[PDB]
């Protein structure tokens, strides 16, 4: 792809982010949706193999189902109230369905099998730019529209996320279906705590954002996709998983490492909702999330790995990239949580 | 909580009242503290850039600081700006509905009937 | 005996000691924030010194 | 700047300083066929710079100060131990291959570099594309396993497709029973224990597999011995030949900024040549790793960024 | 140090934090009150604003 | 709630249930999106013709405007399937499950 | 909206669309003009959840 | 064995090369310093000198004080004839009993 | 020498999945 | 308690900065001065207890742990340097870090105000003693170790985090005095059941109970020794010290629901024990002794007597000095040997008589031979349960007794008996461990001469 | 010297350096003096002084 063409779709995909986080009529929150869908594709497409396509097609799909159930919504709710601003539902049937129609874009239900697929398929770098930026969209139109959910079916869509990411993460070698099940349990925490306070959902999706952009460009400049080959950097470059397992007990969060502070505060909001079981189920089911992350720091830092004899060239040659914003990003990515109570700048 | 409050102007730190608030001190340890993150982050620069972690690159890790402060002392006041608006919506609302904030006849321990439990 | 030598080494034994000395004066700086109630519990509520016009620093 | 995508959209091309004269050439043979000889022979007659025959110090020689490094620090294999004893439970003998491997990989990376940077053309002894003549010719000698040679076609194939064939290619043809009289009147003891078999499986595997599928990549150019003696017509020949056949002409500058990415990046280049595999002679320890890592630190100007090492003479590092 | 030292300092600690925690029990209250009835500074939710409605006679008479 | 509205909505529930099973073909599924789209634009007209909103008969027209740029990506997409594949069936693109 | 750009630039982008009683081109009053205008003057400033 | 391993090294005692060595580490003289610190503040200024300090604390738990109150309010209530002490910790007369 | 992991120990989930069944198959 | 955090904190760069060759010596030594500045922490004011700022308090339960970690730390600095003597300087400089920051978090936790950070930090002790367990660790389970151990925690202390909140919410603060000062009686319902058992199970698990102690006999056996002694010594230390903090609030329900555990640590210190007679590693034998001790404690701690209370913190102050003893003398012998069944290397009293000596008062002071500290806290906690029940007696009468077996058994079968030939590697005994264990014993004995400091807050 | 070729950063930039502490020496004194204009600023707003 020649960069020119690259930066203005990337561009376009931040163009549409942004028309959706700031228009209030709902045809152009559904063109800013369209255009990061537009948009997207090439992005995936770029490496251009055929994992590439498989996934590309994979996103596109269920994406544009998506969109097509949330013009239903619209519609619906046009009808029954005749209002395109993003204020809430005057229907329940059209809320009802575009729980779900904004849920397969964020990946968390049973909507969820395309998000492994597409992580996998699809380089690190537009996996990086999928997980992280394709998520602010969708989820500020749930905060906007937030006044008027149906708690039942939001909720048990963040307990499905949780519980389904958690236990499909136990079982993958491959560092983008992992992170791929991480996202949806990250996703699970967030949705649950939306219902109830908006600022919440905001502070984890954003310590979400900063971590998991450490998390990835970690792996970029480590550049390792399978378990063997993330465990083999020790040899020829130590304080990168050095730096991984610490990022990635910040990511089962364990205090007082920053991954918390999100854990930390949703549990403080719901179960001043009267909401006691299940901030304690998902405080018991982020064990899963953990067990892995703990598998992976064990064979990357904690356990020296058998190597191979050729990277005694790799230790000759430095790197290239330069990776901006990684060192900034792993200090907010563990330690923020002094700085806790600055989670009312948000609100 | 207050994404609605009347008034609010949308994009822009300060709403010019947080001028009305002491201002957060230059001494404040949260300011500080800040600041480390910005020591850490030259520190992991240069450890992940492969040089002398400590002594390497004064003026990057000098900027890293720099940059932590400013941007702490903004949050910091608009951090505190926020909880200060919690507290004066508070006490408004307080005052403006005394039937739903009760006061209570008080009286001593010498009155009140609390059970004793017998540890054995 | 090369002294520049000397203190490049012993450099390191500072740190605590200096550190010592900046935590009592913080725990001490972290006392005059808290006077909200000097000579004004009823057990110890005692009148004024003429010369030591406080009760504790 | 070094080119990267900001060159390409402030218009930095390379198709623009790419002429005729702008060509990537490998001289291949049999062993001490005048590869060398003539090499330098096209080199400096078409007016060519060249890099020689990546060894197992070819890359100690791209950094630093040059010096070859220790033997064990930089592959822990010798070409002397390879002549002498063949046959070992060490296996030196793949791991020779597999160093030399990617040694050409990187020698074939800054060539190319270098004719798309400055526009330069260059020279080579050997390549990616010869590189398999031996270890095939080697394992057909009873020398290496299968699973040695199945990692070699398995690295040769993801870390050799992103590079793009040579632009001619001259083949020295000197007979094996001659090649054979050559290293006797040589004189380094190691070549004496060579079989002949070996030799003439390295001219089978020559012209079997490399000058057939050469062709059909670029334009090849057999030379006798006589007939590569004399250089002039050698190089007359490469002159007039076309220069219209492979991906060459069919590449557009957008690959050009692709393929220029890929070799400033050497840590890309071969950074598949360290696929986890497990191989019996090519799996170093935790505990040898270790120890050969730090003893590879302990070595001047290789603890820190190339530029930045104080014991070795640099300065402002403090401000660097 | 004194004895009178630790206690005016736990007395100023103990007045500190009873005013901290009864705050955030009226705090827990205003917040429930508010999001239950609305007529207050915050939890307000956004509604058509007025100006952009338009009065001028239309072609129908009885709009 | 008056009842060509039953109708539309009901055709575009049809066209939801069809594109979300497959049987061979891309193409097949991607012309049941563009019947979902079909659905919702006389929907949407339906609608706003009958409430006079006169400044939002442009809706209709944006909604086709997406409509024609998804069903080209797609069938974009269905070009690289066919490409690297031949053909366009989706129980064969499988190579991703692992 | 989430980030609302529009009233800091005082820019109109998609306000004019929201509603039916907005300034309709050539003055063409919605079928339900009057019932909207109404509802929304009735309903401004009060409070999103004190409307219901 | 596919995997190239150096030998385990053997366990090195520390007595081969100076037979004072204090177990520490490997140099002679570090080795001894250290010894020389920790026999230092281990025992001389923490174990001695701390014992001292626990030894000889100002008033504790204000025993003292509890004892030469007590023997105070015993020579009043003795010698009154006053009960010397009461069954109630705090006067009746002064708590509002319910009902 | 603390137990550093060997080949038969990074084989143990180098590939596929680290919980393999029937289903993992090939 | 600045005096003592500064400090600590600052010590960090001293080692992150100091030569390849005083990292050692640089942080025993400073580590000795800080225990020294903490033995001052040891000035108690008779009923009010110290609070030094709002976040910031101690007493006389606070103070005399804080003083054993502050202590403890140059004994795992004076323990490590033999087996991490061939590490690279940044590694051994990263051991000493983890070491600290775990002294770091122990203070805080015991200095701590509100309930909730000291959570936050009781818990956050988990990060650096997980990493000096997996990456550290010379045997085989040390993965499993660190996954055993870190689950084990985290499924109690996260209910225990929702409890916390859900109090923070209902009281109004989670500060001790404003819970203890304005504490209201608990009502017998079952969500307030489920309440105190989230607020009680995580310091259980960390007490540890029995049934779900097998954290211990697969991560103490595993560690490394300084690892092994700061968790056996102070961490098991932190259940306790969480639960005499919590029942304050947990009251009148305890006793009702004290009936089951109670007993499952009363029977349970018996199986432990037996399961002592029947070993074959030594550091196993001594982790199950750890967790009859502790199961000792949290009887204790479920009677609610001031008694009780007395015994038991004296109970884990010499708990955790003799079992930081014992786990130093097994890595002396182990190391020796270089392997850990108690039975390749017996007869070694003749050899290093030092070291039978030092084996000697430490299964003595296992044993709790009168009048050392062991021997009071452990007959506090007997007289209280015989108060609350008689026939505790004999259960309690049963411990000691398989104690003291066990507590010989391993002298016998290791020091008291003959040498075995082929073996040759057992050398003289480095000063380095004779000192070690010197620093250990001496201030149990002088901590008995004065047993009213470690006596607690009930005193 | 040791290397053949120029370092990446072996002689430091000049350009960038500078920058570096101009941007730096900016944030400083901006921040110093909006300290000094809240201060101040407070003071007048509720008459305190
Ligand atoms: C929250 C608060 C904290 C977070 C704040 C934001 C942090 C942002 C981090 C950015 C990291 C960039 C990076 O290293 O990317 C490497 C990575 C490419 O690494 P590579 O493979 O070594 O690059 C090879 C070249 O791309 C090969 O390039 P080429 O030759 O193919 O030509 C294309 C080239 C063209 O480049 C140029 O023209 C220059 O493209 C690039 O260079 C890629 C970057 C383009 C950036 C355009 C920015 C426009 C404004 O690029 C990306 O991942 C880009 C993703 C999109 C932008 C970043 C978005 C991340 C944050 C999303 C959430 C934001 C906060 C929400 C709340
Ligand atoms: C350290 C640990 C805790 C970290 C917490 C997060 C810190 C970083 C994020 C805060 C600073 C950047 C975002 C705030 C900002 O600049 O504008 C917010 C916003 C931007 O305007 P806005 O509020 O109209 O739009 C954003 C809408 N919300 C708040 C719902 C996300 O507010 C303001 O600038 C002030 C006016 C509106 C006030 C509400
Ligand atoms: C017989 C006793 C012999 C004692 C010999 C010295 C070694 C044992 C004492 C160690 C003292 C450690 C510091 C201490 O207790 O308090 C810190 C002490 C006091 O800390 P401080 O200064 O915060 O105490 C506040 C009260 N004033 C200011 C009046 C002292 O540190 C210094 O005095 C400096
Ligand atoms: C808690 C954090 C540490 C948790 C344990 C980390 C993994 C286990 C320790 C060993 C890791 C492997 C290793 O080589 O460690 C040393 C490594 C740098 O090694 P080296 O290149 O020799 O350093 C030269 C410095 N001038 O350097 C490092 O590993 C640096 C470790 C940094 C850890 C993150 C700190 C974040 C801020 C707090
Ligand atoms: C108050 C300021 C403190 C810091 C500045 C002063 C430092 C010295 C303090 C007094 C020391 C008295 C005894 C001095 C003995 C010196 C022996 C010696 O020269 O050892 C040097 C050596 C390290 O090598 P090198 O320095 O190169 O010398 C040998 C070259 N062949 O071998 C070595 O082992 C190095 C020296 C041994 C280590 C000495 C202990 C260092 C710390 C001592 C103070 C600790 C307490 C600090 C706080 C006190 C107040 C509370
Ligand atoms: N195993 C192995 N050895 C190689 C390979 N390429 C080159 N060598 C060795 O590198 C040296 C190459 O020598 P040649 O260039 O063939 O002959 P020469 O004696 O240098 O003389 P000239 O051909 O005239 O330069 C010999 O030791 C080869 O065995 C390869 O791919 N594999």
């Amino acid at each position: 792809m020649n960069p020119i063409i690259y930066t203005t779709l990337i561009m376009t995909v931040m163009s549409g982010t942004m028309l959706v986080m700031i228009s209030s009529h709902w045809l152009l929150i559904w063109i800013g949706f369209e255009m990061n869908l537009l948009a997207m594709i090439p992005v995936l497409m770029k490496n251009f193999n055929p994992r590439a396509t498989e996934a590309a097609t994979k996103y596109f799909l269920t994406q544009a189902t998506a969109s097509m159930m949330l013009m239903m919504a619209i519609i619906i709710n046009l009808l029954y109230s005749g209002q395109w601003t993003i204020t809430k539902m005057f229907n329940p049937v059209a809320m009802t369905m575009m729980t779900m129609a904004l849920a397969m874009k964020l990946g968390l239900s049973p909507f969820h099998f395309w998000v492994p697929e597409v992580t996998q398929g699809i380089s690190l770098q537009a996996g990086l730019l999928l997980l992280t930026w394709q998520k602010l969209a969708p989820l500020s139109v749930l905060c906007q529209i937030s006044q008027s959910i149906n708690p039942n079916l939001m909720l048990t869509m963040a307990m499905l996320s949780i519980l389904i990411g958690g236990w499909g993460g136990l079982n993958q070698t491959q560092l983008r279906k992992i992170m791929a099940y991480s996202s949806i349990a990250h996703m699970g925490w967030m949705t649950a705590v939306l219902p109830y306070n908006t600022t919440m959902t905001i502070l984890n999706l954003l310590i979400y954002i900063t971590m998991t952009l450490a998390m990835f460009m970690l792996l970029i400049h480590s550049s390792a996709t399978t378990t063997l080959s993330l465990s083999h950097t020790w040899n020829k470059m130590p304080v990168i998983t050095s730096l991984m397992m610490v990022t990635l007990l910040s990511m089962g969060g364990l205090p007082p490492l920053s991954g918390f502070m999100p854990k930390w505060m949703i549990i403080q909001e719901m179960t001043k909702n009267e909401s006691i079981i299940m901030p304690t189920l998902m405080a018991m089911t982020a064990l899963l999330n953990l067990y892995f992350y703990m598998r992976l720091a064990y064979s990357s830092s904690l356990t020296m790995f058998p190597s191979t004899n050729n990277m005694k060239m790799k230790w000759q040659f430095e790197h290239t990239k330069q990776m901006k914003l990684l060192p900034t990003m792993i200090v907010l990515s563990t330690l923020v949580l002094p700085m806790t109570p600055a989670l009312s700048s948000l609100n | 909580m207050m994404s609605g409050r009347p008034g609010r102007v949308p994009l822009q730190f300060l709403p010019n009242e947080a001028r009305s608030l002491p201002p957060p001190k230059l001494t404040d340890p949260r300011l500080v503290y800040m600041g480390f993150l910005g020591y850490c982050s030259g520190l992991i620069d240069n450890a992940i850039r492969r040089r002398p972690v400590v002594s390497a690159g004064l003026h990057r890790q000098l900027l890293y600081v720099t940059s932590f402060v400013f941007f702490g002392y903004y949050l910091l006041k608009r951090q505190d700006y926020m909880y200060a608006l919690r507290d004066h919506d508070m006490f408004a609302y307080v005052k403006s509905h005394p039937e739903d904030f009760p006061e209570k006849d008080k009286k001593t321990y010498g009155e009140i009937l609390e059970e004793f439990h017998p540890v054995r | 005996m090369n002294v520049l030598q000397i203190v490049r080494d012993h450099w390191v034994h500072i740190l605590v000691p200096v550190g010592f000395v900046f935590g009592c004066y913080l725990d001490r700086r972290s006392d005059e924030k808290l006077t909200a109630f000097r000579n004004k519990s009823l057990l110890f509520k005692r009148e004024l010194r003429p010369n030591e016009e406080v009760t504790w620093k | 700047l070094q080119y990267g995508p900001l060159a390409f959209v402030l218009g930095e091309r390379t198709t623009r300083k790419l002429t005729e004269t702008s060509k990537v050439i490998t001289v291949d043979g049999n062993i001490c066929s005048g590869k060398g000889r003539l090499a330098r022979e096209i080199a400096e007659k078409l007016g060519l710079r060249h890099f020689p025959e990546a060894g197992i110090h070819y890359a100690d020689s791209t950094t630093g100060d040059g010096k070859p490094l220790d033997v064990q620090l930089s592959g822990n294999c010798s070409l002397e131990k390879f002549y002498d004893d063949p046959k070992s439970n060490d296996g030196n003998s793949y791991r020779l291959q597999s160093w030399l491997y990617a040694s050409r990989l990187l020698q074939y990376a800054d060539a190319l570099e270098h004719l798309l940077s400055t526009g330069q053309g260059v020279v080579l002894e050997r390549s990616i594309y010869s590189d398999f003549v031996f270890l095939e010719a080697m394992y057909r000698q009873g020398f290496i396993r299968k699973q040695c040679v199945e990692h070699y076609n398995e690295v040769k194939k993801v870390t050799a497709c992103e590079y793009l064939p040579p632009h001619v290619v001259v083949y020295v043809d000197v007979p094996v029973p001659e090649i054979q009289s050559r290293i006797q009147k040589k004189g380094n003891p190691h070549e004496m224990k060579i079989t002949a078999a070996y030799l003439q499986d390295i001219e089978n595997a020559y012209k079997k597999t490399f000058l057939p599928e050469m062709s059909e990549k670029c334009e090849v150019l057999q030379y006798s011995a006589r007939e590569a003696e004399d250089a002039e017509k050698v190089v007359e020949d490469i002159e007039y030949l076309k220069c219209d056949k492979g991906p060459w002409p069919d590449q557009d500058d957008r690959t050009f900024h692709r393929l220029r990415m890929l070799v400033q990046n050497k840590l890309e280049v071969l950074n598949y040549t360290t696929i986890p595999v497990y191989l019996p002679e090519i799996t170093i320890g935790a505990h040898q790793s270790d120890r050969v890592f730090q003893k590879f630190t302990e070595l001047p100007g290789r603890k820190y960024s190339p530029g930045y090492n104080e014991d070795v003479g640099d300065k402002w590092i403090w401000l660097k | 140090d004194g004895p009178e030292k630790n206690y005016e300092k736990t007395m100023a600690i103990l007045q500190i934090e009873a005013e901290k925690a009864e705050l955030r029990l009226k705090e827990l209250e205003v917040r429930r009150l508010m999001r239950a009835r609305g007529d207050g500074p915050w939890y307000q939710y956004p509604t058509i604003d007025k100006a952009l409605i338009d009065h001028s006679p239309k072609t129908t008479p009885d709009n | 709630m008056p009842l060509v509205y039953m109708n539309i909505i009901m055709a575009f529930a049809i066209a939801l249930a069809g594109l979300l099973m497959y049987r061979s073909h891309l193409m097949s599924s991607l012309l049941c999106l563009e019947g979902m789209m079909l659905s919702l634009f006389i929907m949407s007209t339906l609608i706003i013709l009958n409430t006079h909103f006169t400044l939002a008969n442009m809706m209709p027209i944006i909604l086709l405007v997406f409509a024609a740029c998804e069903a080209a990506l797609g069938l974009s997409l269905l070009v690289m399937v066919s490409n690297t594949y031949g053909t366009d069936y989706v129980q064969n693109l499988n190579l991703l499950q692992c | 909206p989430f980030f609302d750009v529009q009233k800091r630039l005082g820019l109109d982008l998609d306000r004019w669309m929201t509603i039916q009683s907005a300034e309709q081109p050539h003055k063409i009053p919605g079928r339900c003009h009057a019932f909207e205008k109404e509802w929304i003057e009735c309903a401004h400033g009060i409070g999103g959840i004190r409307a219901e | 064995i596919r995997l190239q391993e150096d030998p385990d090294p053997e366990d090195e005692n520390l007595y081969e090369k100076n037979p004072d060595s204090h177990g520490y580490d490997k140099d002679p003289i570090v080795d001894l310093w250290n010894m020389r610190v920790v026999f230092f503040f281990g025992f001389s200024i923490v174990l001695v000198l701390g014992s001292t300090f626990v030894a000889y604390l100002p008033d504790y738990r204000m025993q003292e004080w509890a004892r030469r109150e007590a023997e105070r309010l015993v020579k009043y209530r003795e010698a009154n004839g006053l009960p010397l002490m009461e069954s109630n910790c705090f006067d009746p007369n002064k708590i509002q009993l319910p009902e | 020498r603390q137990w550093q992991p060997d080949v038969e120990w990074a084989e143990q989930f180098g590939g596929a999945v680290m919980y393999p069944t029937k289903e993992t198959a090939h | 308690m600045l005096k003592i955090i500064i400090p600590t904190t600052m010590l960090l760069p001293m080692t992150w900065m100091s030569k390849h060759n005083m990292i050692w010596i640089n942080a025993t030594v400073h580590s000795l001065l800080i225990s020294l500045i903490s033995l001052s922490l040891l000035n108690q004011l008779g009923e009010n207890s110290l609070n030094f700022s709002l976040t910031f308090f101690s007493d006389s339960l606070s103070a005399p742990l804080l003083v054993l970690t502050t202590w403890l730390l140059p004994l795992m600095l004076m323990a490590s340097q033999s087996h991490l003597s061939k590490e690279t300087t940044t590694r051994k400089k990263l051991y000493i870090t983890m070491l600290i920051l775990l002294q770091l978090f122990l203070i805080m936790t015991f200095t701590a105000t509100e309930l909730i950070l000291f959570y936050i930090l009781f818990e956050a002790t988990l990060v650096p003693t997980l990493i000096i367990i997996t990456r550290w660790g010379n045997q085989t389970e040390r993965l499993n170790a660190g996954l055993y151990f870190l689950f084990y925690t985290l499924a109690g202390s996260l209910p225990l985090l929702v409890a916390l909140v859900y109090i923070q919410n209902t009281t109004g603060s989670l500060n001790f005095l404003i819970i203890h000062y304005w504490s209201h009686p608990l009502s017998n319902s079952w969500s307030n059941i489920f309440m105190w058992l989230a607020c009680i199970m995580a310091f259980m698990v960390k007490m540890p109970l029995y049934g779900l102690h097998l954290w211990l006999p697969k991560a103490h056996v595993e560690a490394p020794i300084a690892g092994s002694m700061v968790l056996a010594a102070v961490l098991l230390k932190l259940g306790g010290y969480g639960m005499m903090r919590i029942t304050t609030i947990l009251n009148p329900l305890t006793n009702y629901m004290a009936y089951p555990f109670l007993m499952l640590s009363m029977w349970g210190m018996i199986m432990t024990s037996s399961i002592c007679l029947r070993q074959t590693d030594l550091k196993s034998l001594i982790a199950y002794s750890s967790v009859s001790h502790m199961a000792l404690v949290i009887v204790a701690i479920m009677i609610q007597t001031p008694w009780s209370f007395m015994g038991a913190t004296a109970l884990m102050i010499a708990h955790g000095l003799t079992s930081s003893m014992l786990f130093c003398l097994a890595n002396t012998n182990y190391e020796r040997v270089h392997s850990r069944t108690m039975i390749l290397a017996r007869g070694l009293q003749t050899l290093l008589p030092l070291m039978a000596t030092w084996w000697l008062m430490a299964s003595l002071t296992n044993l709790a031979l009168p009048p050392s500290i062991n021997l009071i806290g452990e007959l506090f906690i007997i007289t209280a349960s015989f108060s609350w029940s008689n026939i505790t007696i004999i259960l309690m009468g049963m411990n000691m007794m398989i104690t003291a077996l066990y507590s010989l058994y391993m002298l016998i079968t290791t020091q008291r008996g003959k040498y075995t030939h082929h073996i040759n590697n057992i050398k003289a005994s480095f000063t380095r461990e004779n000192a070690l264990m010197a620093l250990h014993i001496l201030p149990l004995l002088l901590l008995t001469l004065n047993p009213k400091m470690i006596l607690g807050p009930l005193y | 010297k040791f290397y053949i070729r120029e370092p990446p950063h072996g002689s430091p930039d000049w350009l960038k350096v500078g920058l570096t502490l101009g941007t730096s020496v900016f944030l400083w004194i901006y921040l110093i003096k909006q300290h000094k204009e809240d201060v101040l600023e407070y003071k007048r707003r509720n008459g305190l002084e």
